[PDB]
């Protein structure tokens, strides 16, 4: 019952990583995979049944990291654990910002308000505001003036010097290492506001 | 926006404060309540009901762990308006702060009582004709807002000579700097009636000062009397 020396284990995508290792000397017939969050416990882990030396492991969480070790089971039953590797997985798009909440000042300045992506996928490094004429039929009248926010810190902004009871199309959009995302977009008319 | 980071810190002061007791401490007030075990630990102190906790690590744990937080409220017949878990778990600033807001008003601004009430008031009235009753008889002093009357600090250092004679020399008040008048005030406030410093002078001493910022001081100042 020898144990498998020299696995490595790398990212093969935003949600898949791949786990490979030198087969032992012995009798394993297939082998058994552990493998964990980094943070979680040892007996709480995902486990699964391999015949191959590799496996592509499934349904992991971007930008997280992972633990993994590898045995052997055969004619005998299952050896050593492997050496301990340790892998996290790629970046991925952000979801949809949280929800556009307004702060009414004046019937043309207002105090734009939202939240940082509900799962970040990586950390969050900027974030874009864009704004605009629009219809009744969310069909803007013009181009949109895309604010680049600074730093990911602030999610507040101010927005002045606007056309009174006209509506407005706010959209804002969240970037981290892997780039841009989904937007969360809202129409507000400044008169019918509080 | 810098306007609104004067609440900011003065609310942040506030909570911990209350939290000490739960010796944790907030070193920014959008990110750490998101996750909803400081909050919990504000009500389970300001109120010494002990309340439950979840303590996963998944979004729907400080999303199951605050909405703990929002129903204690909930039933404590508080209204909350325009606030959701989906707000506060991923930090909305704004309703946040609104809602630590709340939290003051109840827990804070309740039992205010003062002589030839009108049971229709609000908290707010309530206090302000408060705090025109004690600075009543001072000389060239009025306190109409909660924003632009307490620039100087007059009416910080009156409401303290009103209570306790014995440590505010009143006519100095009077020709001295609003800072001066401020700071000393505050010292005051802490070193003998036990009041926390939640407003520093230069924060103050501007046109429109943060009228919800002064609301909560001067609440604190009413503990103490």
């Amino acid at each position: 019952l020898g144990a498998p020396q020299n696995p490595n284990a790398k990212a093969a995508g935003s949600r898949k990583i791949h786990f490979n290792w030198l087969p032992p000397s012995g009798k394993p017939m297939g082998y058994r995979v552990k493998y964990w969050i980094q943070g979680d416990s040892e007996s709480e882990a995902h486990l699964l049944d391999s015949k191959v030396p590799s496996v592509e492991l499934t349904n992991l969480y971007p930008y997280c990291d992972y633990e993994m070790k590898v045995c052997a089971y055969g004619a005998q039953g299952e050896g050593p654990y492997s050496s301990l590797v340790s892998c996290r997985t790629h970046q991925e798009v952000p979801s949809e910002p949280g929800r556009l909440a307004f702060n009414v000042v004046s019937s043309t300045v207002t105090q734009l308000s939202w939240a940082e992506p509900a799962e970040t996928n990586g950390e969050i490094t900027a974030y874009e505001v864009c704004y605009g004429l629009v219809n009744d039929d969310n069909r803007p009248i013009g181009p949109m003036k895309k604010v680049l926010v600074d730093n990911p810190k602030n999610r507040m902004l101010l927005i002045e010097n606007l056309r009174e009871s006209q509506p407005y199309r706010y959209t804002v959009k969240a970037r981290n290492g892997a780039g841009w995302g989904p937007e969360r977009e809202a129409i507000i008319n400044l008169a019918t506001q509080p | 926006d810098e306007r609104d980071r004067v609440q900011k810190k003065t609310f942040t002061k506030w909570v911990n404060k209350h939290l000490i007791k739960a010796q944790r401490h907030i070193s920014d007030l959008y990110e750490d309540l998101r996750d909803g075990h400081n909050l919990i630990s504000l009500l389970e102190v300001l109120s010494g009901d002990s309340l439950p906790r979840e303590k996963g690590r998944m979004r729907f744990h400080k999303l199951q762990n605050v909405q703990i937080a929002l129903d204690y409220l909930r039933h404590r017949q508080v209204k909350l308006v325009n606030i959701r878990n989906d707000d506060i778990a991923d930090g909305n600033p704004k309703l946040t702060l609104g809602l630590i807001w709340t939290i003051i008003l109840h827990f804070q601004i309740s039992d205010i009582q003062v002589s030839g009430q009108s049971e229709d008031m609000t908290a707010k009235e309530k206090l302000l004709l408060w705090s025109q009753r004690m600075v009543e008889g001072y000389q060239g002093l009025r306190c109409d807002n909660f924003t632009s009357s307490w620039r100087d600090g007059r009416l910080f250092n009156a409401i303290i000579h009103r209570h306790k004679p014995l440590l505010i020399d009143m006519n100095k008040v009077y020709r001295q700097t609003n800072l001066e008048n401020l700071d000393q005030a505050f010292s005051v406030a802490e070193r003998d009636l036990g009041v926390t410093r939640l407003l520093d002078p230069e924060d103050v001493d501007v046109p429109q000062p943060d009228e919800k910022s002064i609301i909560t001081y001067v609440s604190s100042l009413y503990d103490a009397m």
